[PDB]
Formats: C-alpha cells, sequence, structure tokens
RNA sequence: CUCUUAAGGUAGCCAAAUGCCUCGUCAUCUAAUUAGUGACGCGCAUGAAUGGAUUAACGAGAUUCCCACUGUCCCUAUCUA
RNA sequence: UAUCUGGUUGAUCCUGCCAGUAGUCAUAUGCUUGUCUCAAAGAUUAAGCCAUGCAUGUCUAAGUAUAAGCAAUUUAUACAGUGAAACUGCGAAUGGCUCAUUAAAUCAGUUAUCGUUUAUUUGAUAGUUCCUUUACUACAUGGUAUAACUGUGGUAAUUCUAGAGCUAAUACAUGCUUAAAAUCUCGACCCUUUGGAAGAGAUGUAUUUAUUAGAUAAAAAAUCAAUGUCUUCGGACUCUUUGAUGAUUCAUAAUAACUUUUCGAAUCGCAUGGCCUUGUGCUGGCGAUGGUUCAUUCAAAUUUCUGCCCUAUCAACUUUCGAUGGUAGGAUAGUGGCCUACCAUGGUUUCAACGGGUAACGGGGAAUAAGGGUUCGAUUCCGGAGAGGGAGCCUGAGAAACGGCUACC
RNA sequence: CGCGGUAAUUCCAGCUCCAAUAGCGUAUAUUAAAGUUGUUGCAGUUAAAAAGCUCGUAGUUGAACUUUGGGCCCGGUUGGCCGGUCGGAUUUCCAACGGGGCCUUUCCUUCUGGCUAACCUUGAGUCCUUGUGGCUCUUGGCGAACCAGGACUUUUACUUUGAAAAAAUUAGAGUGUUCAAAGCAGGCGUAUUGCUCGAAUAUAUUAGCAUGGAAUAAUAGAAUAGGAC
RNA sequence: CCGCCCGUCGCUAGUACCGAUUGAAUGGCUUAGUGAGGCCUCAGGAUCUGCUUAGAGAAGGGGGCAACUCCAUCUCAGAGCGGAGAAUUUGGACAAACUUGGUCAUUUAGAGGAACUAAAAGUCGUAACAAGGUUUCCGUAGGUGAACCUGCGGAAGGAUCAU
RNA sequence: CAAUUUU
C-alpha cells in the first residue's frame, strides 16, 4: 500500500493483450488513462506485438519522440498511454491509419484504415450533467466532455464525436431495431444488434441480445455499447463481422489454407 | 523475480515390485526392440496409461456431445497420423482396445530396419 | 421508544433545513420533508400525521436505502429505537452431502412510522453505517402472524 | 495522535479484540479546539489531502440572519447562556452549535426601522411609497419586540466554529424562543 | 528353627518439648546461620484411650522469617514540669 | 493406473494389529558420476547479531548562468554553444526482503459510497480585481534576501559546520491595466399622485450560515382583492417555465451577509509575419509551465452477505477504565461510541458465545489417486503485516515511512 | 518370522546369478494400500464395543389427501422408405419422441394511459386468377404481441440456463522445439517491398445476482366470520 | 500334567508422578504510583526588519542674504504600530519505560518419596487351567508373609439344557 | 478324609 503500485508484473497483467509470459520479467502498465482499466492496451505494445513495426523496448519511444505517430492529431509525448475502445491512431499517409475495436475471440485489432472515416469517434455517455453557471454538458466515455449537446433526450446512448472540437453530429437513439457492439466480458465484441429493450427495474440493468445465427446470449449493460443501425453501421468492421463461429465450425472452416 | 516454468514426469512405475513373468516379459520384448532401458517402457505405457485417461472418459458420456464430436473426432487422429491405430478401425473404440505395446515400433528404430540396412535391432 | 411531547429530552429536535415562516398563519404549519425510497418501497401514511424528527428514519431522515435487501423474523423490542432480527440458512458441507442449519442474528435500526412485536415476518435494506453496528433499517414489516385480535377463548 | 477506527474497542460480544498494525494516518482525530471570545486569533492549520480547515480561537463578531428577509448581518457576541449537552462550556465560554448566545441587537433596528418605521418599543421623494409598499406586517411576534425592550437579543448558532473559524448562525426565530427559555429558566 | 519370664514395637511419627554420641546427614533460608522449616531412621530411652496421627477457628501460650514503623542503636542533643 | 503378501496354531478359519509395497514440485544423508535443454536454494531452530562495499536519484528548445570552466567567433558589447557546484521542480510512500504477530481478525467471492480524498494523465474552464472607481502610478514590467560563490575559523572527529562581501526566480510577499447590455439598493427633479430619472454602489470565482425554486393523475363555475394588454371598449385572454435517479435537503440557479481575503500569467522557447498613420504605432502564430472548479483515471479508506484447525480436563462472557442503543456536541478528508456530556439497560450464547493452543500469514494452488477423501501451501502470482522491541511526528497528493526524524528499552 | 551351539541355501569372504539403472540405498513425516475412521463404506457375545432402567428440552426424524385425464392444433431434433451415388440437398409422407399453444366448469395476473395491431374493423376504391383472392385513405374496433405506472403479490428449500468465478495450475486443439518435458510459435510464395492462418476451448463447489421449471418437501392464508368479490 | 503358570521377597538398568523451597524465569491481562518524549494550546517576546510624525547625537542642503531646518540629519528614535519571531514556559491529549501486586499460560531446578516397565530368571509357596483336588468369576466389606481366604447378593462364561 | 515340585 502506502500510495499507488507504479510497477507491474509479466503473468499478472490482462491476458486479453496477449502478451508474453516468459521474457523474465516485469510489464508494461500504462499511465493514469484517460478512459478505462488496462482493457485498454499501451500504445507500446500495439507496435511491436501486432504491428511489429519495432522489436524491442525503447525504440518505441525512438518513433515517439519524433512527432510520428498522431493519436487524435497530438503526438501523445507520454510512451506508454492507454488505446482503448474505438480509439483512432495514425501513422504517416498512405493507408498507415488505423482504429481499436474489438474481435470476437478476445485479441484487440489489426484493422487497417484510411484517413477518411478517421475524422469522427463514435462515443458513449456515462454521465450527464449540468455543471456550473448553471450551463449543460455531458461525458462521453473516452474521458472527454463536450458543451451544449444535441439536448434533452437522453442517458446511456451514443454519440458521434468529429475529432475537431466537441461537437455533436448524430446521436442514434438506443432502439431496439438498432446495431449493438457489446464490449467486454465472455461475450466480447461479437454483434448481436438487440432482441429487446429490459431493465430489469430497480436494482440493476441487464439485456438480452441474439447473434445473426439466432444464438441468444444474454449480456450485462456496462459491457454492451450501441454503434449502429441494422445494415448501416457507422463504423465499419473487419472480416470477422461477429459471429462467434464455433469450434465444431472452426474445425472445417479452417481447411481451406493448405492448398493442397 | 522470474514467472515459473512447468517439468512434469513422463512415466509411472507399477506398485509391484517382483512379478515372476512381468519381469521377463519385459525381456521378451527387450530383445524384440533392442531397448537399453526400462524407463521407456514405462514410458510408452505412460502414454498408454494417459490415452486411456483420455479416451474412457470421452465414452461415459453421450452420442453428440460437443467434446466428443470435436476431441473424440480430433484425438483418434493425432494416433492415426503416426498410424498406430489401423486405417479402418477409427471409431475411438480399438483406442481403448489398443494393442499392448504397439506405439513403439514406429519409433524409428525398427522403422529404419524394415528398409533393410541393418542385419539387426540391436544395430538400430 | 418514546412520544408524548416528542421534544422531551434537553435538545430540540426539528429536521435540517426546513423551516416555516412566522408570518402569515395556515393549517398546514409544518412542510415537514418525506420522500420515497424506491424498490417499490411505498411508504406509511403514519409517518406523515406523526410528528416524530429521529433523524436516522428512513424516509424523513437523511440516508437512503442503498444496498441489498434482507429478510427475517424478529427477535428483540427491549431497546430504544433499535430491534434485531433473525435469520436462518443452510451450510452444505460436501464431504457428507448433507445440509445443517445455522443463523446470524444481526440488529436493524427501526422507524417510529411501524410498530413490530416479536414474531413480524419483516424485510430490511441496507443504509449508510448509521451506528456502531446496526446499519440496516426496517424498510417495510408486513405484519403477518395467526392469532391477531382473533383470541377469545 | 487520537485514533477513530475500531481495531481497539472491544466488539459485540465482550472478545477482547487482538489489537495490531500500528497506527496509521488516515486514522487521526486531533484535540478538540474549544473556540473563545477575545478578538480573532482563528489559526490556519493543513489537513489530509492536501486541505486547509479553520480552528478558531477568540472570535466575536458573525453575521446572524433572520432569515424570511435574509438581512445577515454582523454582530457583536456577548454570551452564552445554554448549551443543550455540556454543562461546562456555558461556564468556561465555549460555543458550539446550539450554544445560544446573547449578542446585541442593535445592527437590526437600524435595519427594522429603516423601511417599517413602527417605531419600537417605548423624507426621501419616495419615502412613504417605500414604506406603504412593505407595508400591513408592522407586527412581528409578542415575545420579539419584548427583547428588543432590553435591546440584546438570543442568537442562535450554526456553523462549527473550530472547523470553519467563522460562528455563523441565525436569529433564533419562531417559537423555539418559547421552546428554550423553558429549558432556560428551569434549572432546579 | 531356637532361647529368656507369655509376646516380641504393626499402623504411624521424630534429632520433635522425648537423640547421650551431636553444632547427626542432606537440602532451602543467610552475605555469614549451635537458631527456623522440609526430608532420612538401627529410635541410648517414641508409638497406640499410660491414647497414636491430622486438624478450620481461638490463644495476654512458646518460637523463626518478611513488610511498615521507629532514639533500642550509629550518636547523642534539646526543652518542659 | 480400482491388485495385495510374511507373523499367533500340532494343523484350520477370523478379528485385529506389526511388518513388507509404490509415490512425494519433501527434507537430510551415504556411495557413485560420461553427455544436451530446464534451475530450487539460510523458510524450518534465532523476526538472533553484523565487518565491508553496493541497493534512489533526476535537465530539456523551453526555470536561474559573471565557473577569472571548456571550446569558440561571427548575427548578437544585455549572455547568445555547452556546462561542474548550486537554488527551484519532481521522485525517493514504488520496487525488493521476510512471515514474528495474527483463528469472523486478515483473506476469497460478491456489493456500496445518495458517506469521502486525490499529486499525476486526458478533456472542459476565468474581460465583473480598483475601494476616494481619474492620487490607486510601473503595467513599455515594482521590492526582497538568502544560495552557489569570494575570503577569513574551531574541533581529531561525521553527510556538523561561523561571523563578513555580494547575488537570482515559475522561491517570497505585493500590485494593476481591457466590450457593451441586464437587475437590484438608494434618491437630484417629481408636486404630480395609474410615473420618470441625473448620479452613486454591487455586480466573476471560492468561503460559511439562514432562506427560495428545482414542479408534472382529470375538469368548471362562483366568491373577495391586487389585477393587466388591446378596445368591437359590459368585453377575449394573459400563451405559465424543467435536467436526471428506483429515491434525495441532488446537480443547478436565486436572496442576504461575510472572508486575517480563495483564484483570476509581473513565466520561459522558436519564428518573425500583416494596416501605413515610419512609429518601442497597432495586430498576430506555434510550444512548454502552472493554476480555481467539474469530469475522468491511478488510487486509497470504509462497509453488506457468506465462508475459517483442535479443545468443554474452558459454560456463561461484556459494562463503575463504553460494554449495548438514543439526543446533542466535538473531533474526522469522510459515516459511526471514534471521543465527550447526559439518558436508557442492553447485547452474545450449547446452531459452542467467552476462554485456552497452534511445531497457523490468508487465497490462487500442491502431493496422492476408480469414485468420496486425507494431509499440506515459509515461498515465483493477489492481498495483509514488520523493518531490533514499543510508542510519537515534520514534510508531502500519498508515511505513523524506518536505505526520514524524536523519546524510551 | 528367525538364523549362528566345526556339516550356516541368512555372519565373514570368493565365483556365479538377480534387481533397478547414472542412478540406488538409508532416515523422517505423509498419501494410497487402510472397507485399520468407514457419507459413498465399519463393528457392538468374552471378542473392542448396547448405558442398570425410565423421564426429558434442544438436535435429528417425521402417515395419507387438493388439476388428474381426455381430445384438438402447430412447427422443431434424429433416422428413414429417399443417394437420386458426386460417404451431398430431401421432392412427399412416415417412424421414436421432445418443444409450444388451445378446448372440455378448467386462461397463462389485473386497471391507467400513450401506443398499438390483429382487422371478424370494412365507408368504399385497384392489374386479373371472381374488388382484405394481388393492393389503398379511415371509424364500434382480434390492446398491458411494447413501453411505464398501479391492485402489488405466503415465503422458501430444490433444480436447468446465464453473463460472474484475475493470469499462471490441470485436461487439452494446433505447431517437426531433432523427439521430448517445453514454448506459442510459425507457415506459404518471387524468396527482388511479399503475401498469411495463428495464439482457442473447459470444468472451476458453496455465498450473491437473473430467468425458466412446480414434482418433492417445509410455510401461511375464513370459524363468535372483522372473509374476498 | 515330569504340562503350563500366579504373587511377595531379593539382583540390575530405566520412565513418569508427588515434592519443602513463601521455588525461579519468560509472555499476556489487570491494582496504585512514577512518568521521558512529540503534538496541540494559554503565555513569553531575546533577535531582526519596515513605514510615518519629526527633533536630536546633525546638516539632508529649496540656494536662499540670514529663511523653513524641504530633507530623515550617522542612531537616541520623543513617539506610534506594526510584522517575522527564538531561549524558555502554561493546561490538555497520546502516552514509550519502570515498580507494585493479583491472576493465568509456557519451560526449568530440586533433598527425598512411593509406583510401574523390562528383565540368566533365583528364594518362598501353589493361586489358576481337569470336580486344578474347597466349582470358577463379579460388587462390596474384613484379614494377612505373598498368591490368597472369609462373609454377603448375583450369574453360569459349570461339573445339570432332564420328574 | 487328606497330595507339594519336576528350568
Amino acid at each position: 500500500a502506502r500510495g499507488p503500485k507504479k510497477h507491474l508484473k509479466r503473468l499478472a497483467a490482462p491476458h486479453h493483450w496477449l502478451l508474453d509470459k516468459l521474457s523474465g520479467c516485469y510489464a508494461p502498465r500504462p499511465s493514469a488513462g484517460p478512459h478505462k482499466l488496462r482493457e485498454s492496451l499501451p500504445l507500446i505494445v500495439f507496435l511491436r506485438n501486432r504491428l511489429k513495426y519495432a522489436l524491442n523496448g525503447r525504440e518505441v519511444k525512438a518513433i515517439l519522440m519524433q512527432r510520428h505517430v498522431k493519436v487524435d492529431g497530438k503526438v501523445r509525448t507520454d510512451t506508454t498511454y492507454p488505446a482503448g475502445f474505438m480509439d483512432v491512431i495514425t501513422l504517416d499517409a498512405t493507408n498507415e491509419n488505423f482504429r481499436l475495436v474489438y474481435d470476437v475471440k478476445g485479441r484487440f485489432a489489426v484493422h487497417r484504415i484510411t484517413d477518411e472515416e478517421a475524422s469522427y469517434k463514435l462515443g458513449k455517455v456515462k454521465k450527464v450533467q449540468l455543471g456550473k453557471k448553471g450551463v449543460p454538458y455531458v461525458v462521453t466515455h473516452d474521458g472527454r466532455t463536450i458543451r451544449y449537446p444535441d439536448p434533452n433526450i437522453k442517458v446511456n446512448d451514443t454519440v458521434k464525436i468529429d475529432l475537431a472540437s466537441g461537437k455533436i453530429t448524430d446521436f442514434i437513439k438506443f432502439d431496439a431495431g438498432k446495431l449493438v457492439y457489446v464490449t467486454g466480458g465472455r461475450n466480447l465484441g461479437r454483434i448481436g444488434t438487440i432482441v429487446h429493450k429490459e431493465r430489469h427495474d430497480g436494482g440493476f440493468d441487464l439485456v438480452h441480445i441474439k447473434d445473426s445465427l439466432d444464438n441468444t446470449f444474454v449480456t450485462r449493460l456496462n459491457n454492451v455499447f450501441v454503434i449502429g443501425e441494422q445494415g448501416k453501421p457507422y463504423i465499419s468492421l473487419p472480416k470477422g463481422k461477429g459471429i462467434k463461429l464455433s469450434i465444431a465450425e472452426e474445425r472445417d472452416r479452417r481447411r481451406a489454407q493448405q492448398g493442397l | 523475480p522470474r514467472a515459473p516454468r512447468t517439468y512434469s514426469k513422463t512415466y509411472s512405475t507399477p506398485k509391484r515390485p517382483y512379478e515372476s513373468s512381468r519381469l521377463d516379459a519385459e525381456l521378451k520384448l527387450a530383445g524384440e526392440f533392442g531397448l537399453k532401458n526400462k524407463k521407456e517402457i514405462y514410458r510408452i505405457s505412460f502414454q498408454l496409461s494417459k490415452i486411456r485417461r483420455a479416451a474412457r472418459d470421452l465414452l461415459t458420456r453421450d452420442e453428440k456431445d460437443p467434446k466428443r464430436l470435436f476431441e473424440g473426432n480430433a484425438l483418434i487422429r493425432r494416433l492415426v497420423r503416426v498410424g498406430v491405430l489401423s486405417e479402418d478401425k477409427k471409431k475411438l473404440d480399438y483406442v481403448l482396445a489398443l494393442k499392448v505395446e504397439d506405439f513403439l515400433e514406429r519409433r524409428l528404430q525398427t522403422q529404419v530396419y524394415k528398409l533393410g540396412l541393418a542385419k539387426s535391432v540391436h544395430h538400430a | 421508544s418514546t412520544e408524548l411531547t416528542v421534544q422531551s429530552e434537553r435538545a430540540f429536535q426539528k429536521q435540517p433545513h426546513i423551516f416555516n415562516n412566522p408570518k402569515v398563519k395556515t393549517s398546514k404549519r409544518t412542510k415537514r420533508w418525506y420522500k420515497n425510497a424506491g424498490l417499490g418501497f411505498k411508504t406509511p401514511k403514519t409517518a406523515i400525521e406523526g410528528s416524530y424528527i429521529d433523524k436516522k428514519c428512513p424516509f424523513t431522515g437523511l440516508v437512503s436505502i442503498r444496498g441489498k435487501i434482507l429478510t427475517g423474523t424478529v427477535v428483540s423490542t427491549k431497546m430504544h429505537r433499535t430491534i434485531v432480527i433473525r435469520r436462518a440458512y443452510l451450510h452444505y458441507i460436501p464431504k457428507y452431502n448433507r445440509y445443517e442449519k445455522r443463523h446470524k442474528n444481526v440488529p436493524v435500526h427501526v422507524s417510529p412510522a411501524f410498530r413490530v412485536q416479536v414474531g413480524d415476518i419483516v424485510t430490511v435494506g441496507q443504509c449508510r453505517p448509521i451506528s456502531k453496528t446496526v446499519r440496516f433499517n426496517v424498510v417495510k414489516v408486513s405484519a403477518a402472524a395467526g392469532k391477531a385480535n382473533k383470541q377469545f377463548a | 495522535g487520537i485514533s477513530r477506527d475500531s481495531r481497539h474497542k472491544r466488539s459485540a460480544t465482550g472478545a477482547k479484540r487482538a489489537q495490531f498494525r500500528k497506527k496509521r494516518k488516515f486514522e487521526l482525530g486531533r484535540q478538540p479546539a474549544n473556540t473563545k471570545i477575545g478578538a480573532k486569533r482563528i489559526h490556519s492549520v493543513r489537513t489530509r489531502g492536501g486541505n486547509k480547515k479553520y480552528r478558531a480561537l477568540r472570535i466575536e463578531t458573525g453575521n446572524f440572519s433572520w432569515a424570511s428577509e435574509g438581512i445577515s448581518k454582523k454582530t457583536r457576541i456577548a454570551g452564552v447562556v445554554y448549551h443543550p449537552s455540556n454543562n461546562e462550556l456555558v461556564r468556561t465560554n465555549t460555543l458550539t452549535k446550539a450554544a445560544i448566545v446573547q449578542i446585541d441587537a442593535t445592527p437590526f433596528r437600524q435595519w427594522f426601522e429603516a423601511h417599517y418605521g413602527q417605531t419600537l418599543g417605548k423624507k426621501s421623494k419616495n419615502a412613504e411609497r417605500k414604506w406603504a409598499a412593505r407595508a400591513a406586517s408592522a407586527k412581528i411576534e409578542s415575545s420579539v419586540e419584548s427583547q428588543f425592550s432590553a435591546g440584546r437579543l438570543y442568537a442562535c448558532i450554526s456553523s462549527r466554529p473550530g472547523q470553519s473559524g467563522r460562528c455563523d448562525g441565525y436569529i433564533l426565530e419562531g417559537e423555539e424562543l418559547a421552546f428554550y427559555l423553558r429549558r432556560l429558566t428551569a434549572k432546579k
């Protein structure tokens, strides 16, 4: 005790980083995060575990100390820094640009996108608050807060941040007929779009949800997160598409990579 | 410090010191293959233990079962990949009824003598 | 457990941050601050027309039912504004594949809007830690027992 | 140095509690300050987390309010007469809440006559227009005017004296000055 | 088994007020202990209503040690009638 | 990978034990030892003592450069590249060791903060400061008084250091300068009375008190009174404002006052541009730095429920030294017998309370095995605790720190 | 357990043989063998064990009974008569069931609203196979087919499912670490900017939370009727 | 049955238990005392540093014909009224440490006392196993060199499943 | 009627 921890070992970190076990040593842990716990990932581990644009430790700082990588515009001078859900990190031009959305299994992503559609976020309100001077704001979930939203509608709903300023550009209502995207848990990041508007009133919230292939998987509220509309989706996604293709279908679908 | 690293045993001795045939039925085998040590005859039985550790519990459960139709279809393939189970008996029940000391004649002591070359398996 | 000149002791019990203006006289004369706590717990009316203060009442005081909801039956009543509930639960030891029934009798704060004898199958909530050991407050009496205003033998 | 958790203090049965893990900083409770009268030695302290509170000593003036008009004027604080719990601070001139004090009563009737004009109790270009407007309520209460007859008033007290410095109470109004006089006189 | 007069000190207890030799021997008490207490018994010469052994209370009964107190003492001085 | 064999008898059958039997990621020892990868290791008894060393320091484009330092020399006669020693700033509260104390205590799972604090990271975020409101003068920029240093001392001492000569700021204490409306407090002129205003003051933020709103299940006449816009002038109608929780005296705005006055840049880097009215005119970018508040995050502190080995050769334990509750006060960052004053007499308990013992840190887990179980875990991970044994405490966002201080043993 | 008292298959030695193998023995705890701690699973005549009998509150243990049947109606799983062969689809129906909804007195809560909605609403209008047969603006209207509020409910024990049970530990799927115990790597071309699948899965008791189930048990609801409607 | 086997008594090595010492130490909880320190707090005010009215202990010099001493004129300040403030002190609270006892718990010392174990198995007897030569066992009482014996009331595990 | 021992 006696203050906050600042050292974090390997074999004590989150496993969904898919970080290595046996290098004989400690692990990266982020700073004081903007948004999440370490269900984010440091941008150190993004570019030598998954990108492999580097191969050892402080050479992540060598790219980082030299104005190269832009995160939401700014260079992000802290070498370890949380790159959580939905966020847009960008390198130099000609298609080195990404976005951080979960897959089905539990890995994070390798999601190569363009400089267009990477000009806007898509967040979620945790709380709305009318702060001082009698003037209302809202608290989106990546740490930011935006002022004067598209008002008098909602709590617990998405929003479309626009990477210049606050900029409510499209709030999209928490609908039954919707495209939702669960964030976390054993059911992390499949897709289940809706089935029903439960509340389980009074005590605690929970939402019934069905997938594309009619396997109803039912999630907590704090995991679940709206991202679009049926057939529409605003943030596009990789080739996984959220099916949870199970192991007795994994067996013969992987019979196409041998070429023989 | 450093994260731990696992290490296991790979055999299991019988609970009987002295029986007047199995200390010769090993040597009905020991000259039959040219094996230098009965650690290995415990070692290959350790697979024959742990195969039938892995196979009886897949069969006391039911037909159409999400480990039996995955792993009971997968466990038979890895041992016919060596080929010790025959190319007709894929039904996982001649895995429980697998032949006694059948894994070790496709060790390449006697896979290089079946292509001539030695005129022994002690030479192997 | 007191009544009959509610301001009986030597400090003056009255609700914080409320006030009645001494200027123009009307018929209600005390804007008492009451509320509801949630979880479908609808207030008894004797809370309104009564004139108790007792700062850790659940519907009038500056607390709120916040955690979980327990059950049980009441054992004692011999204290000033506290009673103890009784619980029965069954602990399973897997060595024997059998049960055994234990008990733990926690205390729980009472509100004078209620009334309880011994018996009185009751449900409680969770509060702020209002005292030394009593941390729960009764939220619904559900007075239910056999032979109540029924004996005439 | 006074601890305030319960790793001492024998539990609900009578078990002599195993006391251990040497006393820590998130456990503290300081010496009682006992604010007095005698011209403003309110000594500043640090606190926990990076903080700064006010333990008063020897205060003499604090704004005391009515407040259905909200006057809140600074008054000379004179003498404690009744505390509801501790009957030693009445005799040692310490003040905390409900240690209800006689004060001065003079900076009120300069305001009271300024638009009512009773007078109690033995011309601008809109002087009647600022006196006939807020009129027809010139009576206050019987036992409140009759304390201005002696000309020194009983104020109640509300702010915490040795944790924010200022003792900031209200004019003890309502029928509460028909309540403390029963607890005042009956010390017998 | 035997002799003297018939029987040969059992239960117990002790250097005890009863042990000459003796300031018996061992322990503890002490700075030091012919004193005191607890054990040993082949006890010149203890021992059973000539009563034996153990005893709560009560001793102006006799002993040893401790605490408090103090001119008994170191060491005497002064005052009063 | 579910197994048994020798021993009572002259011989038999049977309880019952003794003995054999295999494994130990469990210790020691003995004999012996040729090769590859993987390595546990002063836990056991002495949480017993320690020689000697090392284990916590740190600088950019961006806080101060008179080093009689070093190179320099051409963009800088205000230094103009670094840079010892230093003053600021941050960190040293993390890591590492060990398991003595500790058996509803810690701890495991699961919840709460509507009961609280937060350096740091990320995002929102300051035209209202004058008090003789043109004397308040620097706002084209005000004052330290100390370092390092320079020179002289003591003592053998040690990371002890002395008077004197100066000296900086993002250290200290101060101190101002910028747009209009809006309402309220008065009242020059009303002298008319169904009304107007010169002028003066406050007007941001924090503090603390008292008070106000923060509403939301159908309609309609009559009553009395303030009572309005327009005028067909009896008459129609004042359109009435609301964020969230399951719930709040909630956020928030308002009224009236305070405050030894809380804050509101007197800070550095690079490039040097735009109107001519050619003048320190006026106007600008980009980058760190610190701030008040609200968020977030890293946390910390409490708290719900249920779960711990033996023992009755431990059956009653706890309260005049608070034990169990209540009303008030203090104290707490923060709720509360945490502490006090008083008032009441409770609470736990054969479902094992209280007490005793542990060759007991708890858990994740280990060994062994047909299944049920048994015995372990000092220790690679999570949490707690201690730094010879107890107490105190400064600084700090975070400490009862101990590679910090004081007292005692 | 026994051997040794000048005939030792056990001592001391030789030669031979046997075990296990770069390991083996010894000592100490502990697990199995121990059905020698026994819930699954013990004995109770001297064998070791049933009190000398009886009462007795805790603690256990506690007889039976309340929606059964009957019929209707729908689509699912497996396999067929079906491979019809390029061991792959079932065209029809069937076989064993299991899931759901009705009706027989037998609804599977009720009211406030806004929806909503089925229209048997239908005022009527539309290519044609004949004007809710393929389609349209709208009424008494197939309303908690969807929200958010009410009468707010006998309560549990039990059980399926489900997010919840940190990482490593274990079973493990994949991978030529030489095999291996390991580890999560790697693989394929063009080996000239050049592609690429990967790193799962699972039990993880009890305590909480949500929902489905109503047998087996406890648990309460009318008696001087103050009983619901 | 020339079978076995029981007790005293002697011989040797042991192991627990009782034990005068007002036994001893350690650890915990408590009786009444002494109470270091640190913190808060009522005080105290060495020691500095300012501003103002302005003399003096003196010129600061508006350049005046002598002026007003404009100024501060070294520092007494004639004052004021500050502000930072040590050496010590005041009353609380926490309280290390120590004594005093009492009560527990854990180990240890003891002069000596009676038990039991193992034992070439010796002396004295024969108790038991047969109708063991008095049928054996149990409870209680008494006795004695030792087994043992005698009452008394049971039971057959007896030597009778029998009028 | 009475009966002791046989390393």
